[PDB]
């Protein structure tokens, strides 16, 4: 079988710049195919036979390579070019490289939301921490309950990169039983992010 | 223009089989192979197999053999005889088979090989789960106070996807983030929708999130106010 290894995993660049994406095959001598997949859209063939552009593909997409090393070059990046790109040879595929929009670092605004009494009435407590409008996407959110770090009991979700301001938002949801919730006082989410000179903490005291 | 149109998304129970159709038109159906490929969350693309419509000869990915069957039907319309339908049936489904399935076809140029797929069906989402259809509970994420405040709605414990969320019946859109749903360990989905607004307005403006879950025929209007 052929193993295709794409890099980098994420590429951060601005409109107008040129992106270079790499695909290394475990076997040499075959031609390379590339696809574009914009978020939520059908995949689109870009390049076949290593360097030939598919139907309706603009000339700023340039495929090249030889042996085991293959490249997709995207000149003068357009807003639409920010997408995930996959390489293929025969039935084998790379795991994809994401091209994302670079912009200035932006610290998240952080908010914490205690669970509602109505949800508590039902036996479960959801505590939510919102990190709004930040860049880059990488952030560390730590839940602490009475200063004990919580792990394995929260789930995160992240928005798609905003099409206009290139920021992300993230939510982390700590889920506890009502009995567990009511045994502790201080609930806090600590956020660590490049845009912050030191970690930011938002918290509340249960029933206060 | 070549067109590949697939059958709609479906929810399947583990142990089930799913049969997906791909109506192909705009070219001579007998002249080109159709492939099937699946895009699996967190795992990427997996080629499933191909079928050649003339004799309906097939080739299945070694790792899927025994679970996949491809067949085709050729148009029986005398004044429109060149289109056809390709079918793929996938059996013994597990949650790991939850994916988006595509039928695809090669380009028709001289240097086009068999695997560069110029034409794609719109995809068919297959969710494999033992969960029962269930509408969401909606809970408030209440604003805690010039500055800007955040508020939202927690849409919890529904199946299957999707739920749609608007605010104030669509009149409020600026600053709304409705997060991708997460699958909880219970097998049920959950998401939040949040919005940032002026702290100044918290006493003057009303905020209502409108939640619609069509699979359960569930509609909820949740008014969210300061705690």
């Amino acid at each position: 079988e052929i193993v295709l290894t794409q890099s980098p995993g994420i590429l951060s660049l601005s409109p107008g710049e040129t992106a270079t994406l790499f695909c290394k095959a475990s076997q040499g001598g075959n031609a390379m195919t590339w696809y574009q997949k914009r978020r939520g859209q059908v995949p689109r063939l870009l390049i076949y036979d290593t360097s030939r552009r598919a139907s309706g593909v603009p000339d700023r997409f340039v495929g090249s390579g030889s042996g085991t090393d293959f490249f997709l070059t995207i000149n003068k990046l357009d807003r639409e070019d920010f997408a995930v790109y996959y390489c293929q040879q025969f039935e084998f595929f790379g795991l994809g490289s994401e091209l994302e929009v670079h912009r200035t670092v932006a610290a998240p605004s952080v908010f914490i939301f205690p669970p509602s009494d109505e949800q508590l009435k039902s036996g479960t407590a959801s505590v939510v921490c919102l990190l709004n409008n930040f860049y880059p996407r990488e952030a560390k959110v730590q839940w602490k309950v009475d200063n004990a770090l919580q792990s394995g009991n929260s789930q995160e979700s992240v928005t798609e990169q905003d099409s206009k301001d290139s920021t992300y938002s993230l939510s982390s949801t700590l889920t506890l039983s009502k009995a567990d919730y009511e045994k502790h006082k201080v609930y806090a989410c600590e956020v660590t992010h490049q845009g912050l000179s030191s970690p930011v903490t938002k918290s509340f005291n249960r029933g206060e | 223009q070549v067109q590949l149109v697939q059958s709609g998304a479906v929810i399947k129970t583990p142990g089930s089989s799913v049969k997906i159709s791909c109506r192909a038109s705009g070219y001579n159906f007998r002249d080109y192979s159709i492939h099937w490929v699946r895009l699996i969350p967190d795992k990427g693309f997996e080629w499933i197999g191909w079928i050649k419509p003339l004799w309906g000869a097939v080739s299945y990915a070694r790792q899927l053999q025994g679970r996949v069957s491809m067949t085709r039907q050729l148009s029986q319309d005398p004044d429109d005889p060149d289109w056809g339908v390709a079918y793929m049936e996938f059996s013994g489904l597990t949650p790991a088979d939850t994916a988006e399935y595509f039928c695809v076809r090669r380009g028709s140029c001289d240097y086009c090989g068999d695997f560069p797929w110029q034409y794609w069906c719109q995809g068919t989402v297959v969710v494999v789960s033992s969960a029962s259809t269930k509408g969401p509970s909606v809970f408030p994420l209440a604003p805690s106070s010039g500055g800007t405040a955040a508020l939202g709605c927690l849409v919890k414990d529904y199946f299957p996807e999707p739920v749609t969320v608007s605010w104030n019946s669509g009149a409020l859109t600026s600053g709304v983030h409705t997060f991708p749903a997460v699958l909880q360990s219970s097998g049920l989905y959950s998401l939040s929708s949040v919005v940032t607004v002026p702290s100044s307005s918290l006493g003057t403006q009303t905020y209502i999130c409108n939640v619609n879950h069509k699979p359960s025929n569930t509609k909820v209007d949740k008014k969210v106010e300061p705690k």
